[PDB]
């Protein structure tokens, strides 16, 4: 029941996403979504492809 | 944006990856399109050629 805002990765600073985009690359917030459930984890982040 | 099927896009201009013009020259957001895989005999499984 929330807004779910994507004005945290407007600016960012480099990272890389999911890559795929399917709708409106890198400016989305069009569709609504269940819910944005972030389970908590830290990678080191070179293996992204896996 | 992602291709049309069966296309071919030989073009080597710089990516304006942010509001911050490039004006064709590399930089911040600025980073160019081309990437080389490296490819040599002591590869991983899935990373020869």
């Amino acid at each position: 029941n929330c807004v779910a805002d994507y004005s945290v990765l407007y600016n960012s600073a480099s990272f890389s996403t999911f890559k795929c985009y399917g709708v409106s690359p890198t400016k989305l917030n069009d569709l609504c979504f269940t819910n944005v459930y972030a389970d908590s984890f830290v990678i080191r982040g070179d293996e992204v492809r896996q | 944006s992602n291709l049309k099927p069966f296309e071919r896009d030989i073009s080597t201009e710089i990516y304006q990856a942010g509001s911050t013009p490039c004006n064709g020259v590399e930089g911040f957001n600025c980073y160019f399109p081309l990437q080389s895989y490296g490819f040599q005999p002591t590869n991983g499984v899935g990373y020869q050629p």
